């Protein structure tokens, strides 16, 4: 799963 | 006896400790001042889908804050990243929708964030069909959830809940979201045993949990909904990178 906003958002 | 107290468990230290945090993530990520909406791309009513642009910053924003809320629910940060993100994806409609109980009021049954520009009705959010299998079981959902008048303690434990579930298509780790679950619902149980009062309390749990069954169909009817629109690259043009990644393209 490529979602660099949501992983981002994450971190 | 000591034998039957043991049977009613008060709240735990630990256990007034969640909801402590969960509601200081809640008050973190919920502003009821809506201030932030005056950002969006502008409501349009005069297509029929003039509404969407708003909108579409609108479920943006709040997957957002949705995103923000359950990086502080205990436990969840123990995920892999793989089930943060399968988990968030799965949820997010759901508990945009829970969370939207809010602004919801039952005097116009409306969502009201603060102004008449951004009020939104039943013949706004109707526009893009779908009214029976979505738009009127969403209404009748902001009806049965007011009608359970929760507080917000237990508000906040339900969308923790409804994000950490492991039936969701594409987690690894059930049991480890199973537990985390598990400890927030008994959290959930013995809140709503200790501290709201009969009549409100009876069957108080099980019909919380039938509104996450609700949340399921709803999220599935929206996800049709979703599927149809996109198909047609100009609407999918007027959403978000977010939206897009988050619910697909
Ligand atoms: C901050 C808050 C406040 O409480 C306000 C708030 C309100 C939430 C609402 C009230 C407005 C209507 C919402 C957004 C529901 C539906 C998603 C609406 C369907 C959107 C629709 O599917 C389009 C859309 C798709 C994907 C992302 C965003 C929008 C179809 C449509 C298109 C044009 C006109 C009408 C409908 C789901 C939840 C609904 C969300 C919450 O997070």
């Amino acid at each position: 799963k490529n979602h660099p906003m949501l992983m981002n958002l994450l971190k | 006896s000591p034998l039957k107290d043991s049977l009613r468990p008060k709240l735990s230290e630990e256990q007034q400790h969640i909801i402590a945090i969960l509601l200081d993530a809640h008050h973190k990520t919920y502003d009821p001042t809506y201030a932030d909406f005056r950002d969006f791309r502008p409501p349009v009513r005069m297509s029929p889908l003039s509404m969407l642009p708003h909108l579409a910053d609108l479920v943006s924003y709040s997957i957002q804050k949705v995103i923000g809320f359950a990086k502080m629910i205990p436990g969840f940060r123990d995920l892999t990243s793989d089930d943060q993100i399968v988990l968030l994806k799965s949820s997010a409609i759901e508990v945009i929708m829970l969370r939207s109980n809010q602004s919801f009021t039952m005097d116009d049954m409306s969502w009201d964030c603060g102004s008449q520009d951004y009020k939104y009705d039943v013949t706004d959010v109707s526009k893009a069909g779908h009214t029976l299998e979505l738009i009127e079981p969403l209404i009748k959902f902001q009806v049965g959830l007011k009608k359970l008048n929760l507080h917000e303690e237990e508000h906040v434990l339900l969308m923790a809940i409804c994000i950490v579930s492991p039936d969701r298509p594409g987690v690894q780790d059930a049991k480890l979201v199973e537990a985390i679950q598990d400890r927030l619902s008994n959290t959930l149980q013995t809140y709503i045993r200790c501290r709201h009062p009969p009549p409100g309390s009876h069957q108080l749990y099980a019909k919380m949990i039938q509104k996450l069954a609700d949340l399921r169909s709803l999220n599935e009817e929206h996800s049709k909904q979703y599927r149809s629109l996109s198909f047609q690259p100009e609407n999918s043009m007027k959403l978000t990178p977010l939206v897009l990644e988050v619910f697909g393209n």
